[PDB]
């Protein structure tokens, strides 16, 4: 088993780099309980929050679009491997990736789901609510048939 | 703290003071009098102190030239 392009040309001078796996406008999956609130309502104040934060966030990650905009914004070449829905905001995070010159061969487009929308049953366990996944969003939903081997060789 | 102030907040809350505690800083201060004879006596009771909200709006007290102010009671 193998894949051939059918060109020889040394592709370009910055190497591309792929990154893998969903998009969002912007979001940070690294969460921990922090010692100090400010008020629950004033978002003024969040600043105080930003600039003495806690030590898991002091720099915090997100989405690796987030790292393939900042490494083509650096100079490199990024592409986005995904998935997006093929609503109006599935669009709007391609569209994010074009301007920001993120290439975007791999990033596939769903069309029967809803990009971020994610379907979950809530349920009731040991008294407590819970929740679980019925269906997974489009970045959550890329198959192993769905990448681009092109990418992958470049 | 977190933010430039509202520039009027200096004026508002010192008026806001001069209401929370002003009046009964300077009600209380009022004493007893007394009459010539000794045998009449009058006092505020300072603890029924009641300001009534103007009854003429702003924007109707600049138009008559008034003053707008709202009115102290004291038993």
């Amino acid at each position: 088993v193998d894949y051939d392009d059918g060109i020889d040309f040394p592709y370009d001078d910055p190497p591309l780099v792929c990154c893998f796996g969903a998009v969002q406008k912007e979001f940070v999956p690294v969460v921990r309980v922090h010692d100090n609130p400010m008020h629950p309502d004033i978002y003024s104040q969040w600043k105080m929050l930003q600039w003495d934060p806690p030590e898991f966030g002091r720099a915090p990650g997100g989405p690796p679009s987030n790292v393939a905009i900042s490494h083509v914004r650096l100079g490199g070449r990024a592409a986005f491997m995904g998935k997006v829905g093929g609503d109006d905001y599935g669009e709007e995070l391609v569209l994010m990736m074009n301007k920001e010159r993120v290439q975007t061969r791999g990033v596939k487009f769903d069309e029967g789901a809803s990009t971020a929308c994610t379907r979950v049953k809530i349920k009731f366990e040991d008294g407590k609510m819970k929740a679980e996944t019925v269906k997974e969003p489009p970045e959550d939903s890329l198959l192993a048939s769905e990448l681009n081997l092109a990418v992958l060789k470049e | 703290t977190s933010t430039i102030p509202g520039f009027n907040q200096i004026q508002f809350e010192g008026f806001y003071r001069f209401i929370d505690q002003g009046l009964i800083e300077e009600l209380s201060k009022f004493p007893k009098i007394e009459d010539i004879d000794h045998e009449i006596e009058f006092q505020l009771f300072v603890e029924t102190y009641q300001l009534v909200e103007p009854l003429i709006k702003e924007r109707d007290a600049v138009y008559e030239s008034l003053t707008y102010s709202s009115e102290l009671y004291v038993s």
